[PDB]
């Protein structure tokens, strides 16, 4: 839980700050739509506000961390995840053999739903009906494709 | 009689691992009672495992932790599980010259032809794992084999 | 096996380490494999299928066939450890089948020698075998029996050691009929005492100075008997003498029990001695004329009663060799004549006819009488005179003329028999002269050859005498065995609880020789003029029927299948005898006058008849008593030559013929006795190494005492304390204990291997375990991170912060 490590919080410090400039630290309505300008994408009213709903009211940086109290829940650190995928990759990199991984998630450990399985297949980095884990680990945090 | 609190906690530990691997749901496929039991330190023969609930193919039967507990202690009632003493008198039945050496061709023959036959693969594995070498024809020390096998994969 | 299993000479004595290793590991299940009666091959190995009441169901091996054998007909077969076994005393299951197998299996693998307790069994190979090399002799010289594999040399050698060791005479009794090769064996035993005599350290050989005689002795002492073409009807003891250094000092032959009766009576498919049919053959016509006869055997009542010739026997050739040998033994052709003339004389005696007036018999032909009178060199007038009407005495001399017809004929047959008997003794005194060497004698190792136990479809007064003889011989053996097992049990401190084994045959022997016994009842009944095969019969019944276990009675057979009058239970089985004729066959009265008168003229006859009225049975008893008085004065050894088959061919076994000999042999009798004690005896060390697997313990094998181990393996098996006895160096087992033990070892060894395979299965899995734990942590981190991703991948903010920072 507090797993919101300093690396994660400080990272979130620079995040909440670029926006801000709002009357002494408050990611307000404008702070947001303004952001979506240098963001290169569309900003919708109602939604911009629906995002506020999530915290009691008024977003400093503290509440901004408390808001991310669903992000921490599972987030095992950076590397840890890559090593975890490693264990099922004998043939060094190029990665895991699709079948395996399916049987691995679908009917072993904490079984995956035939529905959770697809949510995963839709994106899943694949080729030669084989999986790409380092590219999947990347997607988790994501620095883009 | 009756297991202890710590004994139970132990079985549970091996148990959780096992049902985790065939799908965490509180059940372990019966075709895994022997492996399960081996992970608790025991060395059951296939006759013992079958007379206690093991099946051959998966998907047939399942056991909760509470059902396996009694199987574990019944199982552990038997005492001729085997001693160094016993394994030694047996190898000597085959020790032609009485030095403690036996052709690895023969031991492997024993292991794959006699008793509850073992697989070609399983024989190589245990020989590689116990690091037991054969010489020119200054073969295999069968006691070397016995001790390492009885000592387990994780010595120290 | 011994010395070097691979050494070349041992090819027909050992079996190679590998080949035996092989032979001892064939498949087996003491719980089903077994022995079963086979109408053809005596006994056969098989496996049990089912069971119910006293009706077992089985399946045989070599042929496959589900037969239904009764419970007391299933035979325990010995486990593989015992195959190709050297001494049948070691067998754990000692039944007939097992005896048959051990012997057969070894002969069918080229081995002819096998030990059975004291006996050394040697089956005829019917082909020269390397076995008798002066190279092998050295591989036996001085060694104690157990040091080397079975071999006749072993018994002969040890008999030689014992002689020099205990300084007492030795004897070797060798049994075996026709194609058993009994003579070769005696030959090779005598050769051996020779090789070792001059071995120590510094015109004719012994084996040949003696074999030289056999043609003559056999002409007068062998004959064809219902079941044997050449049967010695006398016993001969070849005593080979030695000096105080073990040096061969001489030899000689003493004979016993010549069957005179044959001289004047043959039954059906039999015939008198060989010589008679030899003389009357076309080889030496002159002789046939000096004898005063015509070459037609069938013309003399004393020769024609039975058969005229035998299959596979050439009389001319024999009369030839017989005569030739007569010269080699080196004896004046004039003596060689008398001998032939006396033989011839016996021919005519049987022709003399007699008629009577009231009760005084008289001649009728006078031609024969003068032929006999002459051949013997005496006056026919007188002969007829002292035969027809002699004269004896008081203070004066009366005419004992009592003689009638029945008395003279009989009186004459007696003469014939008496002549032959003296002729034979003399004939032996001669070879002995041919053998006497200058040397001094100190000890001797004699070899005995005697007619073995006989059982025909029709046994008469001749069979009884021979069986009576063997019975006392078997007893002799039983006793020797008794004295050694007693010494053995005392050597190991075990409790000996037995009465002399010899006594097991005393009842039969007593039923034959004690007052009121068969022979004595026969004798007394011989003194009653009107006695009959019926009065004698009833007097046997009166005296013994139902009054003695040994004496039984048969029952009327197949119309012609002769009527039996009583049966005795001999060690070789039960024999049924006919009584017809015994009263006639037994009379052998001496007629003083004929003797005094016969003490005249012709040189041999003087000597011969120069050296009451009795009987053949009283003389048999006397000769038998003497033979025995001599055997019990020596340390005996027993060889048993065996005829493998009717059709002289290598490697073939006739089951019934072999078993039969084993029962007459005393072999099956000695095993009967082993059964009653503790036949199996193992040294503690051999037991420890073979059965420790039955009660393992942590004490390292090299510190564990064998006896201590044996004791604990046995009680831990809760084995009946009645089945064994711990000695000072060995444990004594009864029948079948090792049978059980071997079966448990195989059982336990199989369970122990499964257990080891179990520990390996454990090791492999317990190692795979740690990998399984690591992979779990791994698959856990994956399943929840992928899941936490499936969420945030749509939560706007997650997206933002993902863009908001690449732009820092
Ligand atoms: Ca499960």
């Amino acid at each position: 839980r507090v797993k919101l490590s300093q690396r994660q919080m400080q990272e979130l410090k620079e995040a909440f700050t670029m926006i801000d400039q709002d009357r002494d630290g408050f990611i307000g309505m404008e702070d947001l739509k303004d952001m979506f300008s240098s963001l290169g994408r569309v900003p919708p009213d109602d939604e911009l506000n629906a995002m506020l709903k999530e915290c009691p009211g008024q977003l400093n940086f503290t509440a901004f961390l408390t808001l991310f109290g669903e992000k921490v829940s599972g987030t095992d650190p950076e590397d840890a995840l890559r090593n975890a995928f490693s264990m099922f990759d004998e043939d060094g990199q190029g990665f895991i053999p699709e079948d395996y991984l399916k049987d691995l998630l679908e009917n072993m450990g904490d079984n995956f739903s035939k529905e959770e399985i697809k949510n995963v297949w839709k994106d899943a980095p694949l080729k030669n009906k084989q999986f790409n884990y380092n590219k999947m680990v990347d997607i988790k945090g994501k620095a883009e494709d | 009689s009756q297991l202890t609190k710590d004994e139970i906690e132990e079985v549970r530990e091996v148990f959780d691992l096992f049902d985790f691997w065939d799908g965490r749901d509180g059940d372990v496929d019966a075709a895994k009672v022997g492996d399960l039991l081996r992970c608790l330190g025991m060395n059951p023969t296939e006759a013992q495992v079958h007379q206690h609930g093991g099946t051959k193919k998966m998907g047939e039967k399942a056991y909760k932790l509470e059902e396996i507990l009694p199987i574990y202690e019944e199982m552990s009632s038997k005492d001729t599980g085997t001693a160094a003493d016993e394994f030694m008198e047996a190898f000597k039945t085959f020790d032609r010259e009485g030095q403690g050496l036996i052709s690895s061709a023969e031991i492997r023959n024993v292991l794959k032809m006699l008793g509850e036959r073992i697989t070609e693969d399983q024989c190589n594995d245990i020989f590689t794992f116990c690091d037991i070498r054969e010489d020119i024809d200054g073969n295999i020390k069968y006691e070397d084999l016995m001790k390492k096998v009885m000592a387990g994969p994780f010595p120290d | 096996m011994t010395m070097d299993f691979s050494d070349p000479d041992m090819e027909f004595l050992c079996l190679t380490r590998q080949k035996l290793m092989e032979a001892t590991s064939i498949p087996f299940d003491g719980k089903k494999n077994c022995w079963v009666p086979d109408p053809d091959f005596g006994f056969v190995g098989a496996e049990i299928q089912s069971t119910k009441g006293d009706e077992v169901t089985v399946k045989t091996d070599k042929t496959q066939e589900t037969r239904v054998v009764k419970k007391d007909d299933i035979g325990q077969r010995n486990p593989p450890k015992f195959e190709m076994n050297m001494d049948m005393a070691n067998l754990t299951f000692l039944n007939e089948a097992s005896i048959l197998h051990n012997l057969r299996s070894r002969y069918e693998s080229g081995f002819i020698y096998t030990y059975s307790g004291l006996f050394c069994i040697a089956i005829n190979p019917y082909r020269r075998l390397p076995i008798y090399t002066q190279g092998l002799v050295d591989k036996y010289r001085g060694k104690r029996r157990a040091e080397m594999p079975p071999h006749l040399f072993s018994i002969a050698d040890n008999a030689y050691q014992y002689m020099l060791q205990d300084r007492e005479n030795q004897s070797m009794l060798i049994t075996g009929e026709s194609g058993a090769g009994k003579t070769e064996n005696t030959k090779k035993v005598i050769q051996y005492f020779a090789l070792v005599a001059a071995s120590l350290a510094g015109k004719g050989t012994l084996e040949d100075q003696i074999v030289q005689c056999n043609p003559v002795l056999e002409a007068y002492g062998n004959a064809k008997t219902t079941r044997n073409n050449n049967s010695s009807r006398f016993g001969k003891f070849i005593r080979i003498h030695f000096g105080t250094q073990g040096k061969i000092a001489g030899a000689d032959i003493e004979t016993y029990l010549l069957e005179k009766s044959r001289v004047t009576y043959q039954q059906s498919a039999e015939r008198n001695y060989h010589i008679f049919y030899q003389l009357l053959s076309p080889a030496f016509p002159e002789n046939i004329e000096k004898i005063l006869a015509v070459p037609d055997p069938g013309l003399y009542g004393f020769i024609n009663q039975g058969t005229l010739t035998v299959d596979g026997i050439d009389d001319e050739e024999e009369m030839g060799l017989t005569d030739t040998a007569f010269d080699v033994l080196g004896f004046t052709d004039e003596e060689k004549l008398s001998m032939y003339k006396c033989t011839g004389c016996i021919l005519h005696l049987g022709e003399m006819k007699w008629k009577q007036r009231g009760e005084q018999a008289e001649a009728d032909g006078t031609a024969e009488a003068e032929k006999v009178a002459f051949l013997l060199g005496v006056n026919a007038g007188d002969l007829l005179k002292c035969l027809l009407k002699p004269k004896i005495k008081v203070g004066t001399e009366y005419v004992t003329q009592g003689r009638n017809k029945d008395q003279v004929t009989n009186s004459i047959a007696a003469l014939a028999k008496s002549l032959y008997d003296r002729m034979f003794n003399w004939l032996v005194r001669r070879v002995n002269q041919t053998l006497d060497t200058k040397a001094k004698r100190q000890f001797f190792i004699g070899v005995l050859d005697i007619a073995g136990f006989e059982i025909f479809d029709f046994n008469s007064f001749e069979q009884l005498c021979i069986n009576y003889t063997n019975e006392r011989l078997q007893q002799f053996f039983n006793h020797h065995m008794f004295v050694l097992e007693q010494e053995e049990y005392k050597k190991e401190g075990i409790v000996w609880e037995f009465i002399d084994f010899g006594l097991d045959l005393q009842a039969c022997i007593e039923l034959i020789e004690k007052p009121m016994g068969i022979l004595s009842i026969l004798e007394e009944e011989c003194m009653f003029p009107k006695a009959s095969d019926t009065s004698f019969k009833n007097k046997l019944y009166d005296n013994h029927l139902g009054k003695n276990p040994m004496f039984g009675k048969p029952k009327p057979p197949k119309a012609g299948c002769a009527e039996a009058h009583f049966c005795l239970h001999h060690y070789a089985g039960s024999v049924s005898y006919s009584i017809a004729g015994w009263l006639d066959k037994n009379k052998d009265p001496i007629n003083e006058n004929v003797v005094e008168l016969l003490q005249n003229s012709k040189e041999p006859i003087v000597k011969m008849l120069f050296t009451a009225f009795q009987t053949i049975s009283s003389v048999h008893k006397e000769s038998l008593n003497k033979l025995m008085k001599n055997l019990y004065s020596t340390h005996p050894h027993f060889v048993r030559c065996i005829i493998p088959n009717e059709l002289k061919t290598p490697g073939l076994i006739d089951a019934a013929l072999v078993l039969h000999q084993l029962r007459c042999n005393g072999v099956l009798e000695g095993i009967r006795i082993c059964r009653k004690g503790f036949p199996n005896r193992i040294i503690y060390s051999e037991f420890k190494q073979r059965y420790s697997i039955l009660a393992p313990n942590a004490v390292p094998s090299g510190f564990a005492d064998g006896k201590v181990v044996t004791d604990k393996a046995l009680s831990a098996l809760q084995l009946d304390p009645n089945e064994y006895r711990l000695g000072n160096t060995k444990v004594f087992f009864k029948a079948g204990v090792l049978g059980m033990l071997e079966d448990m070892r195989d059982e336990r060894l199989s369970k122990i291997i499964s257990m080891f395979q179990a520990h390996i299965r454990g090791y492999l899995m317990r190692k795979a375990y740690k990998k399984l734990q690591d992979q779990r942590i791994g698959l856990t981190l994956i399943q929840r991170n992928v899941r936490k991703w499936l969420v945030l991948r749509n939560w706007e903010w997650w997206r933002l912060f993902n863009k908001v920072k690449p732009l820092l």
